[PDB]
């Protein structure tokens, strides 16, 4: 991350190696191939780089990542489209509601059963409770 | 009291999307590339890995945020090589196809008029301008070209002034008053966009919303940086100073003491990163929710998209946030009108049908809310339900029937 | 988390007060011990804080949910995508461990046609718009029908209203409208 490609010398220094270098904006990507050819987004690098496993040989892959297709509407001063059927159609939305209740005895937590460090923790006032 | 006339107002919303992906290693702003300072810092257990997730987690919020309010779309729509929207004018908000990097007019001036480290690092957003202005120009042509039909499923192509006499009936005025002034509106419309222009370049806090995010977290980082430089109660603040002059169990103690004072300088920094970051995406989940109910459809919400009646919203992009034009229908030249909640005739209390009875001094009509537009009072546009006596403000009239003149 | 941190030693000789108070002779011990409260009284804190913004975050959640079930359960929302995809009609709650689940069901227009249309019919010098639909064409006959489903019905003045003349619409077409006493009154 952030790191030129002319740095990163030939722990481990197997995967330094040339041929699959690519420089984007995030940084120096080693290992994986680059390609013209844009996808949505699986793996997601930065600054519209994403990678990909490939299966073209069964290797990773870096390309620009495509926003989507491209769409044209049949746009004029006369022109409408109106629907003729429809579809029900019944989506999953999940939300958290509430977390595991807990409570901790600082006590316990911080001295346990030891005198001497109970006698101690009270010198820290009012921070327990 | 009831209009005569009206204007199209546009106003700019500022919100905040997103923040800079700030990364702190833990470890190299502590200790440095010291063994020993190192070694001392791992015998404080976890904090270091839970105050670089910590900030890994805001890092990967900021494209989350930034991905839930502009990618609404499924496809990203083109506008057509010729632009006739009825006499309603884009070209200041949609991107300029001579210059391959717009980002259009407004966006250009909403990104110009926004304004050597340890361990410290930044990573560049999954997002870049350019794809952010592909998702709003996507927006506006759907916007412009489908109205909202293409925020609900397919999109489907209609007129622009048909569509915005749809709109007007979402206001609760009649199409017949857009077709009527269609010439009006748009040069109200077209005017309001230019106003647009001078207020956002002229004004030095118009986005003050987005400078004031910047700002903060740009003192947070000086102010974690100098931090580096206090001394916590050491000899020197420099940890090369203390290696190189005493020894290991002396050397233990001065460093301690800065690891302390360190650490607790990172975990306050982190912190207040967490309330900020939860800050940032509430203002994300508004703006999204703004993007979804005022661009992708017609809110029925007050105040909610701008002041007056709403009919319709532009997003526009901006370096940390997403700006909204929202265009709304805003009553004036009120006259003052005589009236009454019923008439009564032959004995029959006639209510009016989506509308409202006034007078004008003389005759009695049945008029439009929000617009006026005076209508003889006929069995057509009112309704009849009990008898007069019941009624505290009835007053004695004669309702048309149109049928009459028909038969006799 | 929070357990593991009794291990760490922050400092100290060693991470159990039972072996500080057992190998020192107590002056020491008071030192070593308040290194290991330090610590952990500072992992108890940094606990409590992340459980602070984690609730934070969860408290958000569950007041939009409460929002959903109220708007999406309990009514039919007009909320753009606030309830799903498509035009809302109405959804189904379900519970979960720690959550809530809504089965939302939508409306979803399919199979479009592309029609010839116009804002306004000009007859006899009068502009009929039309009321709680749009006027399509077939490329000869011109039908009326509502908007979000193609039934094409025949222009009459019952589903129209007249406001003005011919010569300030923009795109006015000429057509005949239908009324519907016509045969019956002659
Ligand atoms: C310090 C450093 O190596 N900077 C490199 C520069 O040498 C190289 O010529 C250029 C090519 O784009 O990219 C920079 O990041
Ligand atoms: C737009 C473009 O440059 N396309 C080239 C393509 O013609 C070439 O065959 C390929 C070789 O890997 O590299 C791509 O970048
Ligand atoms: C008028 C029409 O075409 N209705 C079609 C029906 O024929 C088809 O069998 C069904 C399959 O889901 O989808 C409906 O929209
Ligand atoms: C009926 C009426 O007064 N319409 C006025 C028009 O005369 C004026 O020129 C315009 C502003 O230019 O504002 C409209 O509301
Ligand atoms: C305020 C405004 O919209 N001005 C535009 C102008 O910039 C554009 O060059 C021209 C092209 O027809 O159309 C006008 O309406
Ligand atoms: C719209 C309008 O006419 N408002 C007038 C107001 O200016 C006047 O002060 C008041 C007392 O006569 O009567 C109202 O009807
Ligand atoms: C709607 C209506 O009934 N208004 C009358 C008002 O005209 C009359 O002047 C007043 C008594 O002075 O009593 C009110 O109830
Ligand atoms: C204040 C007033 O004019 N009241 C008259 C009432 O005396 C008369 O009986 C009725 C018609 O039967 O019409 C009402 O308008
Ligand atoms: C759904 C559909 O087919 N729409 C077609 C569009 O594809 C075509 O490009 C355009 C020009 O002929 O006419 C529209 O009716
Ligand atoms: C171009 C076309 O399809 N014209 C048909 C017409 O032949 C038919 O008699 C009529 C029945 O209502 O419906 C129209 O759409
Ligand atoms: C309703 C409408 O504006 N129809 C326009 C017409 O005015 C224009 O003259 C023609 C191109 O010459 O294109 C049509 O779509
Ligand atoms: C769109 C259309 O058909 N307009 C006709 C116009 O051509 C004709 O000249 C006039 C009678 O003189 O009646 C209008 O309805
Ligand atoms: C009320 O409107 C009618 C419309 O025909 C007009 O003749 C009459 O003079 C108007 N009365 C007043 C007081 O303006």
């Amino acid at each position: 991350q952030g790191v030129n490609c002319t740095e990163v010398p030939v722990t481990w220094r197997v995967y330094s190696t040339g041929s699959n270098v690519f420089q984007t904006r995030a940084g120096c990507l080693i290992g994986a191939e680059h390609v013209n050819n844009s996808y949505e987004c699986d793996i997601p690098i930065g600054a519209g780089i994403c990678a990909s496993y490939q299966t073209a040989s069964q290797s990773i892959i870096a390309y620009t990542m495509s926003l989507g297709a491209e769409n044209s509407v049949a746009y004029s001063n006369n022109s409408i489209a109106i629907p003729t059927n429809f579809t029900i159609s019944v989506t999953t939305e999940i939300l958290p509601v509430s977390m595991t209740k807990t409570s901790v005895d600082c006590t316990m937590y911080i001295c346990g059963d030891s005198t001497e460090c109970s006698n101690l923790l009270l010198q820290y006032g009012s921070f327990c409770t | 009291a009831i209009p005569t006339n009206f204007t199209i107002s546009v106003t700019t919303e500022i919100l905040p999307v997103s923040m800079t992906k700030t990364s702190v290693d833990c470890t190299m702003y502590i200790c440095g590339d010291s063994t020993e300072c190192s070694n001392l810092l791992l015998q404080y257990g976890s904090f270091c890995t839970q105050l670089n997730r910590a900030l890994t987690g805001i890092a990967v919020e900021q494209d989350k945020n930034t991905q839930e309010v502009f990618a609404q779309v499924k496809q990203i729509y083109k506008t057509p090589p010729i632009k006739d929207f009825g006499g309603f004018n884009f070209s200041q908000i949609l991107p300029d196809p001579s210059k391959p990097s717009k980002r259009s007019f407004i966006e250009d001036l909403l990104f110009n008029k926004v304004t050597k480290f340890n361990g410290l690092t930044v990573l560049p957003p999954l997002l870049t301008d350019e794809m952010i202005a592909q998702y709003t120009s996507a927006l506006l042509a759907g916007t412009i070209t489908s109205g909202w039909t293409f925020g609900a499923g397919p999109a489907l192509q209609i007129p622009f002034a048909m569509q915005m006499a749809y709109r007007f009936n979402g206001i609760g005025v009649t199409q017949n008053v857009l077709y009527e002034n269609q010439k009006l509106i748009a040069n109200q419309f077209n005017s309001a966009i230019g106003k647009i222009q001078d207020s956002l370049s002229s004004t030095p806090s118009a986005l003050g919303k987005l400078q004031d995010v910047v700002n903060q977290n740009a003192q947070a980082l000086n102010t974690l940086v100098k931090q580096l430089s206090s001394n916590f109660g050491a000899i020197s603040s420099v940890l090369n100073d203390i290696l190189s002059r005493l020894d290991k169990p002396e050397a233990e103690v001065q460093i301690d003491r800065l690891i302390t004072g360190r650490l607790q300088s990172l975990q306050t920094y982190v912190t207040q990163q967490l309330i900020r970051a939860a800050e940032i995406r509430a203002s994300a989940n508004l703006a999204a929710t703004k993007m979804s109910e005022c661009v992708l459809g017609q809110s029925k919400r007050v105040d909610f998209c701008g002041k007056g009646y709403h009919l319709m919203s532009f997003p526009q992009s901006a370096p940390h946030g997403v700006v909204f034009l929202h265009v709304t229908y805003v009553p004036a030249q009120e006259k003052n009108f005589t009236t009454a909640p019923a008439i009564c005739h032959d004995g029959k209390a006639h209510f009016p049908r989506e509308g409202v009875f006034v007078s004008n001094g003389t005759h009695w009509f049945v008029t439009q809310r929000n617009f006026y537009e005076p209508q003889i009072i006929t069995t057509d546009n009112t309704f009849v339900s009990g008898n007069c006596d019941v009624v505290i403000g009835i007053v004695n009239n004669t309702v048309y029937d149109p049928l009459q003149p028909e038969l006799d």
